[PDB]
């Protein structure tokens, strides 16, 4: 369909893939194929249990993966329950996505910075961390070892600077993995995103199944402050027939236009108001033979 | 054809034919799809 | 949607709600009732 | 009309009417209101006294009196001394009244600065071209002896409603219904404006109906085809928003008004069909034959003929013996028709009380 409808759409598939589990990656698929799901046409068609979609709802929507919608519905038989529909908001989705990459990257690059700080110490006696700059405060008069402050015991050394490459090995490990994540939101972000609701995603559902409990339409409430064309083929001998009509109007647009008869002349000397051819036509047509042979649930209608 | 207005809540689409006529009835979800 | 705005990056989402949104009379003309026509257009 | 056709502000727009009291706050503008309302004498309220003040403490540059034929009135003509204006410019469509202070706005507003040629703007589109006449109906036996016994102010209403009124009224309803002409039919008498209305099926406007009524009437006169025809008493006479008529039918007049004669031929004038070639307005002045009527009908009419209309005698109509049906034909109709005519002439002390 749309072109960017279609980006999104992997690159919502491409984060679950990569970052979530198996079943997490079926809610989602789901969620993107029926573009609207409730919460039994998603047991229905993923045969799931309740509590087995407790984490994978938690944590789609910890991310906003998934917005859910707390529409209920009255269906004929009155046993309503509070349905939850679970679709996509794709803007919120996109930037939440961006968000969580871009916290990362920061994360990463934070934690390669720490890893940059020199070694320092360690005490395995006490399990306390000591920087370099408090180490030379506690070294001993034979300045040779650090000493605890504590267990005074020697201090070993950590390894702050012994895997920061290995971090930014772990740094281009994770790019080229997220390379084609940021690849998709060049196009995103040079092109316009239709901010979808819950009403607009009515407009591209499919259907999970013919019986659905959860009905789609939406049913507003009062109180919550939260033309044709048409053508003629004409034979053009009628028509001067047709515009005859027309002068038979135009004899109309006379007598709408017409003077009254009394006001038009004097009405003082009249009385006061008060109380065959045929034959001849098929004797030229035999004649015209002759010739020829001798040279050769009921509501209202709106009819639209 | 008859059709049903935008104001009234169910859509469906009601066909009449020529010769007892044949009548058929059409439902739909969506306004925009009627 | 508008603390990207802040970083510079461009969000694809619109600001969400959150941040800012909101007799009859007596006729005369009892002869003819049923003939005249309601007229609220023109 | 002041919004619309020039650059005025509605911030400079001042209306001094019951509902609308506030008035513009900026050092100069428009401020529009009504005689009565300047001219009242009555004890007005504290708002109205202050916008008064307000209106008479500020020296304005210019007064539109709109229908100054009003002005020569009582305190009407104290409208220009209230209020302090440089110029003062009388608009008007009818300059005459039936007394002599007409002759007295050269002393109020100034002289008579411009004459319209109304003959002069019907051939140039302007205006409709208007076709005046005057039906003559005679009156029946029964009814004419009735009228010479009686005083003058049963009179009135006695030539009013003879028959032959009624059957001509019918026959040029339908016969400008059947031409496609909105009709308005004028009769000052209320009594027979709702009895001509009822005798015709078609609705009635006097002063005593609805306002939402008579603007539903209106809305179904202007759009709905199968109300052509529209009675409407002084109310139509005075400044009242109407649909545009082609047909006018005058059943009873005000005794000899020139002005009102004048008013409702202005509102056949106006039309939408004026650029049509061919096209004429109609005047009817339905009156009684041997009355007092005549008399008040020329005098009406003496004004229209010093602008040029000629109102040319009906005393026949092609069709009244052909016409389906005919209001008051047989003679025991119009007897019963004459007798109805004639028989129209402490907070505790305080639950006990
Ligand atoms: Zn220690």
């Amino acid at each position: 369909d749309r072109p960017i409808d279609d980006i999104v759409k992997n690159l919502l598939k491409f984060v679950v893939r990569g970052f979530y589990g198996g079943s997490f990656v079926l809610v989602l698929d789901a969620i993107l194929f029926h573009s609207v799901l409730a919460e039994d046409d998603l047991k229905q068609l993923l045969s799931i249990n309740k509590t087995e979609l407790g984490p994978l709802i938690a944590r789609l929507r910890s991310d906003r993966l998934i917005s859910i919608h707390k529409q209920r519905e009255y269906p004929p038989n009155s046993k309503s329950v509070e349905r939850v529909y679970y679709y996509v908001k794709y803007p919120h989705a996109i930037d939440a996505i961006k968000w969580k990459v871009h916290q990362v990257v920061q994360r990463l690059k934070d934690d390669l910075d720490k890893n940059s700080e020199p070694n320092g110490y360690m005490c395995p006696i006490c399990l306390t961390k000591y920087t370099q700059l408090e180490a030379v405060q506690l070294l001993n008069f034979d300045r040779t070892e650090f000493l605890c402050s504590l267990c005074d015991e020697p201090l070993v050394e950590d390894d702050s600077g012994k895997k920061n490459k290995e971090k930014q090995d772990k740094l281009n490990r994770l790019m080229d993995q997220i390379q084609p994540i940021i690849d998709s939101l060049k196009k995103i972000d040079d092109s316009r995103i239709e901010e979808n609701t819950f009403e607009i995603a009515l407009a591209r559902l499919i259907p999970p199944q013919n019986q659905s409990h959860a009905a789609y339409t939406y049913n507003p409430k009062k109180g919550s402050t939260m033309a044709t064309l048409h053508i003629n083929i004409t034979t053009a001998s009628d028509e001067v027939a047709q515009r005859e009509l027309q002068e038979r109007q135009a004899e109309e647009k006379r007598k709408q236009n017409a003077v009254p008869e009394w006001h038009k002349q004097s009405t003082i000397g009249k009385t006061a108001l008060g109380r065959e051819e045929r034959e001849n036509e098929k004797t030229l047509n035999d004649y015209y033979a002759a010739l020829a042979k001798k040279q050769a649930l009921e509501d209202e209608f709106e009819d639209v | 054809l008859q059709a049903t207005p935008a104001s009234s809540e169910k859509m469906m689409l009601r066909l009449i034919g020529k010769v007892k006529p044949q009548r058929h009835m059409f439902s739909f979800n969506n306004r925009t799809v009627m | 949607p508008r603390k990207l705005q802040d970083l510079g990056l461009k969000p694809a989402s619109v600001d969400p709600a959150t941040i800012k949104r909101q007799r009859k009379g007596k006729i005369t003309n009892t002869h003819m009732t049923g003939i005249l026509k309601d007229y609220s257009h023109r | 009309q002041f919004l619309q056709w020039c650059t005025l502000q509605p911030e400079n727009c001042a209306v001094f009417t019951s509902d609308n009291k506030e008035m513009f706050q900026t050092e100069s503008g428009l401020v529009v209101s009504t005689y009565s309302m300047v001219a009242n004498t009555r004890n007005r309220s504290h708002d109205s006294q202050k916008v008064m003040d307000f209106l008479t403490g500020r020296e304005w540059g210019f007064i539109i009196l709109d229908e100054v034929h009003v002005v020569p009135a009582a305190m009407f003509r104290r409208v220009v001394s209230t209020i302090a204006a440089h110029a003062k410019l009388g608009l008007t469509a009818t300059l005459v009244r039936e007394d002599d202070k007409i002759g007295d706005l050269n002393f109020l507003i100034g002289p008579k600065l411009y004459e319209a040629n109304w003959m002069e703007l019907s051939q140039k589109g302007h205006i409709a071209n208007v076709q005046c006449a005057e039906v003559w109906c005679p009156m029946t036996a029964e009814f004419y002896q009735e009228y010479l016994r009686e005083t003058a102010r049963k009179r009135m209403l006695l030539y009013i409603m003879n028959p032959t009124k009624f059957q001509a009224c019918q026959f040029l309803i339908q016969y400008h219904e059947r031409r496609g002409d909105k009709i308005i039919v004028f009769s000052d008498n209320v009594y027979a404006l709702q009895e001509y209305a009822l005798k015709m099926g078609k609705p009635f406007i006097y002063g005593s109906t609805p306002q939402q009524e008579r603007m539903n009437i209106l809305q179904n006169f202007q759009y709905n085809d199968q109300i052509n025809t529209i009675f409407l008493s002084k109310v139509g006479d005075t400044s009242i928003d109407l649909p545009e008529a082609t047909c006018l039918i005058q059943i009873s007049s005000h005794y000899g008004s020139r002005r009102q004669e004048a008013q409702r031929l202005g509102r056949i004038l106006r039309a939408k069909r004026r650029n049509d070639e061919g096209f004429n307005a109609f005047f009817y002045s339905l009156v009684s034959k041997d009355t007092q009527e005549m008399y008040y009908s020329t005098k009406r009419q003496a004004f229209l003929v010093d602008q040029g209309y000629a109102f040319k005698v009906i005393t026949h109509l092609h069709g009244m013996e052909n016409i389906p049906n005919l209001a008051y034909a047989s003679p025991r109709e119009r007897r019963e028709l004459l007798q109805e005519v004639l028989l129209k002439n402490h907070p505790l002390i305080r639950k006990m009380y």
